[PDB]
């Protein structure tokens, strides 16, 4: 007869959201921008053709000391001061909540209106394609499956097969 | 969404998927070194 | 990976290649790009010649579709003769 | 209770103290209420004073297990498919030894998985499939695959059935109280329409799909997946389309045949599962009846009826109140259901109705004491729930002066007798045995109770197993060999690879055996009769239905007044039944292996796994350590690093669980409470104890964790000790 | 809020009603006789081949069924009412142009009145008879006796 679920962090869910997906547009257009033949060729001669590989896993070290640094100041100070104890404001915490942060500390603050509104207008834009972009990316990392499974010949597996016409992967289209 | 003094529940036997799990990585140690009886240390 | 020329020479190419006669299927019933066949007309069985033959002829087979209907025979029971035998 | 409603929370009550009788758990921390919650989960004295729902949850609460047997079975179709075997077993059978089950070699584990048929490592099998699916008219492991989802499709679905009830706002009163037809439907078409609908899936697709598997092939050299269709040509051999005959009736004409049937009772040489050109007959004969009987009828009348003199006045009227129980519509049923399950474990190794059994010896005995301990652990509970209703069920007394008002009149007289029947039984039931040792010990056999020292003579025979193999001479019609092979009469050839059933013969040590078991049967039955019985009210204690048919015991006074109760003689009641099977058991392979499973060669000279060992020792009870439990089971501690290995290191633990059990079952109370607190204690000095006041075990619950741990201890002993003498030589 | 669907003696009956309805032309082999010339049989034994067929073939049968079943509950949902779906055009004052209404039968309303000389000479009964006409075909997808025949004849 309906469901007892709207997580309160309902509210929260929503910000690994505009987290994944915006996200995904650095996959989405940058791929099939790719540049079919851009003239063409991708060759990437330069830090990496001569001096014993590059990367793979100082990748990753160097890579994410940045996202590491960024991706954490990111939700542990989205926002939330008083930072502490004890008693209910829910979230689980707005142990910050009634203050948000000082009392006449510092410049805690943006913007005048004695909050942090960045305006009242905006539902525009964001609302729409962004928790859009959550949507999109749903169907074209739906197309992550279609784009490559069947691992292209080299490999069956563990051999049902179970049946065969023909091949299957990516570069756009369709027979039909 | 959980900050600083104590967080929200959980059932009866959460350690269903404590016994089953964690614990069951350790197997996942006992097959990398798929075996014991002292040890070589880091 | 580690490229030396030119992801080709002559780029990709026969592994999708139908082109000049894209044909294998539309074609192949290349019997019958067009299921041409006999006579116009018409005295009977046709079916020729390969094809063959007319088996039960008349309005059977053809059905197929023969043609036309007849003043008959009409099919219906009791007859062909059940000439077997 | 609120949380609040009634009417006006969909809000649903996940948190605050407590919930069952009412200064319930109570803001005060305890433990005991975390076995309350569990047991006694299922009940009713509470939930509601009002029947309506209750049964609007056991009908629901129930489907879950349908759905559940759905689950299972599809990881067993699934499992007896692609973890193979299957396929590798039915082109080459007398020569397998089956398996579904492998392990994964993570650390100890691959010694359980030890060269089993077809060509792979893996453990073993007494469950059999591999043989219900002979049936596969049609063969392949995909296939069982789809019978396998199959499965999981009845299920979801007849599992969103109890989504469709309780949940949802549910049938009512009338539904199920209007009874008025429901047997009407259930016999009618489903125990008919199924064994009918089996028919047709039992000869059409069956039968022509081992008629010609029982010589060769590899299949896909046999049985497509439609190819038995209107195709109505190939059942040209297995008989005719009929030819010239119009819905059976009589202006018919036989010159040479009578339709598939054409009744066997024997065993296929080649495949001695009994024959399958009668397996149609019979399923049809069934349904046929169901089919016509179902057909009763809307229900007092008949029963309200035939009454007498001493006969059941209440006899008419036996219970408005059997609209209006279940307790008692439920104790009454497991006494059937359990008593009607365990008439399975004869017909079953004395009459094989599958393809390879016998043959198969563990893979059919296995069976014979799973299907054994049903009718046995349905049947203290046939008790029990019986107890449960003469204790409580129905409002007030409306149910009066009748056949049970009557039975209960005598009370201290049904169970005066039964009484010295048990030690008349007993004395001649088991001191009998005790002559033997106490003689032969002494030793002068000239006058022990020997198969042939005691007056008997070279003969049992005269008495009416030789008038059932030989009954083909009667208004019967005949069909060689008789009914079941096992009897006296006539016939042996049975089996190419190793043996199966021949006469079995008895006397004494067969004798008195018998005749333990009816000692056995009988001292279980007088705990559980007098216990259901005086249920509610005594000269030990009238006060005496006053809370429920548990309770610990009254009180240290009127002497003991302890066991008392119900629960507790439907735990004494298990205490015994564990013997009843486990000794019926003990019988069934001794015999079994002594005679009959043993082994054809030239000149058909049979070799019993034993030559007759049990002759004139097991008349010893000692020949029962010194012949079995010694004898057998040395190859249960032999059992070590091998591939069934799982039985001989299972058999310490739970032939230590068992010893373990005694703890639970022998001890005190405030014995583990006087002790948990000296615990209780130490905990807080270091401050590390008090919330949720830790206690001792419910003194009913100490019982609870006997038995159950006697029986899944003193059982799966043998459970081990079985499976380990059948597979490897046996 | 939550989507609906209320059971009552007999909502089980007006969409069962319907199911039939569409089924009954949906009988589709005698109603439209010309679709099948041989059309019934999807695609004899001997039967009927002196494949089953030449073809109308392929894949692409899910996503009809699926997308245009992605459509019988919008006449469901859209004329829940409040309507605005002739969204017409922002500019452009030139649009009386209408086309119907709400069609059931010949149309917006019935229309062009005027009628009545020579045609000449409820509606569970334009149900009723199709049944008569669904199930009919039913058992004669397997219609034959084959061994024999025609007992009748
Ligand atoms: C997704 C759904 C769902 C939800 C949210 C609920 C919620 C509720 N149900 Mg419920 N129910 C459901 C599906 C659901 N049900 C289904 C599918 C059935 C039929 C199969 C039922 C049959 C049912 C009955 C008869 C009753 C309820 C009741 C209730 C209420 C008490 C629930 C409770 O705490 O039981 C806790 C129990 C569970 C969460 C597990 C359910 C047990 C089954 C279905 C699966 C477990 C068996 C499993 C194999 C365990 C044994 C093996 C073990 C070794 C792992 C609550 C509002 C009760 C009520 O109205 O209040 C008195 C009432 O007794 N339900
Ligand atoms: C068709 C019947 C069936 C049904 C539907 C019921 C239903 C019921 N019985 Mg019941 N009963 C049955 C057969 C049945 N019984 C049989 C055959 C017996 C004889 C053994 C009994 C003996 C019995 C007793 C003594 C009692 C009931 C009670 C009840 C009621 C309480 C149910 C409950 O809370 O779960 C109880 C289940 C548990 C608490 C789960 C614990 C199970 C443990 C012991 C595990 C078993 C060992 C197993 C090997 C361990 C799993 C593997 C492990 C090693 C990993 C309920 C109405 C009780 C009552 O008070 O009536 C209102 C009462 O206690 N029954
Ligand atoms: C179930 C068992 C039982 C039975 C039936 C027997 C029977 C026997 N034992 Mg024995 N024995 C037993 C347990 C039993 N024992 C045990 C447990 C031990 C060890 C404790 C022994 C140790 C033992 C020894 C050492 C010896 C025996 C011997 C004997 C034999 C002589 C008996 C005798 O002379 O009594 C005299 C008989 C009577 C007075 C007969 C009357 C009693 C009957 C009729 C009661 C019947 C009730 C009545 C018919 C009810 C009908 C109602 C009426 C109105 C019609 C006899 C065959 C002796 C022997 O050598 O045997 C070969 C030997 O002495 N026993
Ligand atoms: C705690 C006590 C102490 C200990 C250590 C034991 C130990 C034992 N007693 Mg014992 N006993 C004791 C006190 C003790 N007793 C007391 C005070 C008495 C009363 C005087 C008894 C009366 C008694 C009797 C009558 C018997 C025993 C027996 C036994 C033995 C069973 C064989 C065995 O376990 O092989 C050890 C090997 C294993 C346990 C291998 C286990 C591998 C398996 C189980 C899998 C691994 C575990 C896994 C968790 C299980 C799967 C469960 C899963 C679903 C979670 C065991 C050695 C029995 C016996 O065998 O001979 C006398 C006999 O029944 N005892
Ligand atoms: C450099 C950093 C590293 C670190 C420290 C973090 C840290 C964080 N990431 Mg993150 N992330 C990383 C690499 C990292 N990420 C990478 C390499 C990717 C993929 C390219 C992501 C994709 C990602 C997504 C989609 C999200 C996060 C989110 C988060 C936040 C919650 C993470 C979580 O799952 O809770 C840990 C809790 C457990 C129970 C485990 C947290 C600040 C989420 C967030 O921002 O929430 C507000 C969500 O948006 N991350
Ligand atoms: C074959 C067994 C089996 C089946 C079919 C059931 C079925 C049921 N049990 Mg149950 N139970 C069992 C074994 C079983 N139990 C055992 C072994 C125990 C241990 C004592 C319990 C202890 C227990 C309690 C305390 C309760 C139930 C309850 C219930 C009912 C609640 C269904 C629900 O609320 O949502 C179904 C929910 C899901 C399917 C969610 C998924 C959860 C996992 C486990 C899957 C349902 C009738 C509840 C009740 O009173 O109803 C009668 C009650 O809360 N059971
Ligand atoms: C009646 C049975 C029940 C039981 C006791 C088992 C037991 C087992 N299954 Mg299983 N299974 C079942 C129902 C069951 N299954 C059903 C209904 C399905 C269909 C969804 C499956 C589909 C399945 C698969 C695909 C696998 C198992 C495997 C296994 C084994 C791996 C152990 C595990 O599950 O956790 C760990 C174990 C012997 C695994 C196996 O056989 O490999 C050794 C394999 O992973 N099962
Ligand atoms: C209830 C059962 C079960 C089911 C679902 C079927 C179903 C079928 N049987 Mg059948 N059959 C059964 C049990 C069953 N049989 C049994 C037990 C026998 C032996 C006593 C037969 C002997 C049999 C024969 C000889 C034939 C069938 C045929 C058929 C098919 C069409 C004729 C028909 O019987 O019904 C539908 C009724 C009419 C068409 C009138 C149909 C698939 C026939 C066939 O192959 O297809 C035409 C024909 O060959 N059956
Ligand atoms: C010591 C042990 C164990 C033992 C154990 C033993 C020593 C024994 C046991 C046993 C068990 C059992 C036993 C269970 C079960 C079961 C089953 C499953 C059964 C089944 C069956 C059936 C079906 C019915 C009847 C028959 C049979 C039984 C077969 C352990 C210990 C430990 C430690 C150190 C610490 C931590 C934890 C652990 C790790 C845990
Ligand atoms: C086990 C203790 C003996 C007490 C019972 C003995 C009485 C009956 C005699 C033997 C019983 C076993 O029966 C067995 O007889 C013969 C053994 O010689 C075998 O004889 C079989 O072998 C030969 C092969 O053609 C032929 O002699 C027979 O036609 C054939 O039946 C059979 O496999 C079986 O029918
Ligand atoms: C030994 C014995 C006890 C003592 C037995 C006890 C206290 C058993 C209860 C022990 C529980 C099961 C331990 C539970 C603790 C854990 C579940 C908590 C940690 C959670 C896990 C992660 C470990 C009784 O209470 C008793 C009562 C009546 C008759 C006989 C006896 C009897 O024989």
């Amino acid at each position: 007869s309906d469901p007892e679920s709207l997580r309160w962090n309902v509210q929260a869910e929503l910000v690994h959201s505009r987290w994944a997906m915006l996200g995904a547009a650095g996959i989405f257009i940058p791929e099939f921008l790719t540049k079919l033949g851009i003239l063409n060729t991708p060759s990437w001669y330069t830090a990496g053709e001569q001096e014993y590989f590059t990367d793979t896993t100082t990748l990753f070290i160097v890579e994410l000391v940045f996202i590491g640094w960024a991706e954490g100041r990111r939700w542990a100070d989205i926002l939330n001061p008083g930072c502490v104890n004890t008693d209910p404001i829910f979230p689980n915490n707005k142990l910050t909540g009634t203050d948000v942060g000082y009392p006449g500390g510092l410049w805690f603050d943006p913007l005048g209106w004695g909050s942090a509104s960045p305006q009242k207008l905006k539902e525009l834009r964001t609302k729409e394609i962004k928790n859009g972009r959550l949507a999109m990316l749903a169907v074209m990392g739906a197309w992550f499956q279609h784009i490559y499974t069947g691992t292209g010949p080299i490999d069956n597996l563990f051999a049902a097969h179970l049946a065969d016409p023909h091949a299957t992967i990516f570069a756009a289209f369709t027979p039909k | 969404m959980r900050d600083f003094k104590t967080y929200l529940s959980v059932a009866p036997v959460l350690s269903t998927l404590w016994f089953g799990s964690l614990a069951g990585l350790l197997i996942e140690i006992n097959r990398f070194f798929p075996d014991a009886l002292t040890f070589p240390f880091f | 990976g580690v490229i030396e020329e030119y992801l080709e020479k002559s780029k990709t190419n026969k592994e999708l290649n139908d082109k000049k006669r894209l044909a294998t299927t539309g074609a192949n019933f290349a019997r019958a790009y067009t299921v041409e066949f006999g006579s116009c007309k018409f005295p009977e069985n046709f079916t020729g010649c390969q094809d063959l033959a007319k088996q039960k002829k008349v309005p059977f087979l053809s059905d197929d579709l023969d043609l036309e209907c007849e003043g008959k025979d009409k099919y219906k029971c009791g007859s062909n003769v059940f000439w077997k035998w | 209770l609120v949380d609040r409603d009634p009417i006006k929370t969909s809000f649903e009550q996940w948190a605050k103290p407590g919930h069952f009788s009412r200064t319930i758990a109570k803001g005060p921390d305890t433990t005991t209420w975390i076995w309350n919650l569990h047991a006694d989960a299922h009940d009713f004295d509470s939930h509601t004073s009002d029947l309506e729902e209750i049964s609007r949850k056991v009908f629901s609460a129930h489907f879950g297990q349908l759905s559940i047997i759905f689950l299972w079975l599809s990881g067993m179709y699934f499992h007896g498919a692609r973890f193979s075997n299957y396929e590798a077993w039915l082109n080459d059978p007398t020569h397998i030894g089956p398996s579904a089950q492998v392990v994964w070699p993570i650390v100890g584990q691959e010694i359980l998985n030890g060269d089993v048929g077809g060509g792979f490592r893996g453990i073993q099998i007494t469950s059999g499939f591999f043989q219900i699916w002979r049936a596969s008219g049609i063969t392949s492991e995909l296939q069982l695959y789809c019978t396998a989802i199959g499965a999981l499709v009845f299920a979801g679905l007849m599992l969103f059935a109890g989504w469709f009830h309780y949940h949802k706002a549910a049938p009512k009163l009338a539904w199920f109280q209007d009874v008025e037809s429901m047997l009407n439907h259930h016999l009618a078409g489903l125990l008919g329409l199924g064994s009918l609908s089996w028919a047709r899936h039992q000869v059409h697709v069956s039968l022509p799909i081992n008629q010609f598997l029982n010589a060769g092939v590899d299949p896909k050299e046999i049985p497509l997946p439609h190819e038995f269709i209107l195709n109505r040509d190939l059942l040209a051999q297995l008989y005719p389309s009929f030819a010239e005959g119009a819905t059976p009736f009589f202006t018919l004409n036989w010159s040479k045949y009578a339709d598939f049937l054409t009744f066997r009772g024997g065993l296929d040489p080649l495949t001695g599962g009994l024959w399958l050109t009668d397996i149609a007959h019979h399923h049809l004969a069934i349904a046929i009846l169901f089919l016509i009987a179902g057909h009763m009828y809307r229900i007092k009348d008949i029963l309200e009826a035939h009454k007498g003199p001493f006969t059941g006045q209440g006899h008419k009227g036996l219970y408005e109140i059997l609209t209006t129980s279940w307790h008692a519509q439920l104790s009454i049923n497991l006494a059937m259901l359990g008593s009607l399950t365990i008439v399975v474990a004869q017909h079953m190794y004395s009459m094989p109705p599958y393809p390879y059994l016998a043959t198969d010896y563990a893979t059919q005995l296995s069976l014979f004491t799973h299907h054994m301990w049903i009718g046995g652990f349905l049947i203290v509970g046939a008790a029990a729930h019986a107890a449960i209703f003469m204790v409580r069920d129905y409002d007030p007394t409306t149910r009066y002066n009748d056949l049970l008002d009557r039975v209960l009149r005598h009370r201290d007289a049904i169970i005066s007798h039964l009484n010295w029947v048990c030690i008349f039984l007993g004395f001649h039931s088991f001191g009998l045995y005790i002559h033997n040792d106490t003689m032969s010990a002494l030793g002068r056999p000239q006058d022990m109770f020997s198969d042939t020292a005691i007056q008997l003579q070279p003969v049992f025979a005269q008495w009416i197993q030789n008038t059932h193999a030989l009954a083909p001479g009667t208004t019967a019609p005949g069909a060689t060999a008789s009914t079941s092979l096992t009897w006296g009469g006539g016939d042996l050839v049975a089996v190419g690879n190793k043996v199966a059933l021949l006469p079995i013969p008895l006397g004494t040590a067969d004798f008195l055996v018998h005749h333990i078991h009816a000692f056995t049967i009988h001292v279980t039955v007088l705990i559980l009769l007098k216990g259901v019985l005086f249920a509610r009210s005594s000269r030990l204690i009238p006060d005496k239905a006053n809370l429920g048919f548990r309770f610990p015991c009254d009180g240290p006074g009127r002497g003991g007044t302890c066991q008392v109760s119900a629960w507790d003689h439907v735990f004494l009641g298990l205490f015994w039944m564990y013997n009843s099977i486990s000794v019926v058991i003990f019988h069934f392979s001794w015999k079994m292996q002594s005679d009959v499973w043993g082994t054809i060669n030239d000149q058909g000279v049979v070799t019993h796994i034993t030559a007759g060992n049990f002759a004139q020792s097991s008349i010893t009870i000692n020949g029962w350590l010194r012949d079995f439990l010694w004898a057998q089971a040395s190859q249960v501690i032999q059992s070590y690093g091998s591939s069934l290995s799982a039985y001989g290191l299972f058999f310490l633990g739970a032939h230590f669980v068992w010893a373990f059990s005694l703890m639970f079952l022998f001890s005190g109370r405030g014995y583990w409470q006087e002790l948990i607190e000296s615990i209780v204690w130490a905990h807080n000095k270091l401050k590390v104890a008090p919330a949720t006041q830790p206690r001792a075990l419910s003194i009913v619950q100490g019982r609870a964790v006997g038995v159950t741990h006697y029986l899944l201890g003193g059982i799966a002993t043998t459970w081990a000790f079985f499976l380990a003498r059948i597979i490897a030589v046996g | 809020s939550d989507p609906e669907g209320t059971g009552g003696f007999i909502e089980p009956k007006w969409l069962a009603y319907g199911e039939i309805i569409n089924g009954r032309y949906a009988m589709l082999g005698a109603v439209g006789a010309i679709a099948p010339e041989i059309l019934g049989k999807a695609g004899w034994f001997r039967t009927g081949f002196i494949y089953n067929y030449w073809a109308d073939s392929y894949t692409l049968f899910v996503f009809e069924m699926a997308l245009m079943g992605f459509a019988e509950h919008r006449r469901f949902q859209d004329w829940a009412k409040p309507g605005s779906m002739g969204k017409q055009y922002f500019l452009g004052l030139e649009k009386g142009l209408g086309g119907s209404g709400e069609p059931a039968y010949p149309g917006g309303p019935f229309f062009n009145p005027l009628g009545f000389g020579k045609d000449e000479k409820k509606l569970k009964e334009v149900k009723n008879g199709r049944l008569a006409m669904l199930a009919i075909l039913g058992y004669f997808v397997q219609a034959l006796v084959t061994g024999v025949g025609p007992y009748q004849n």
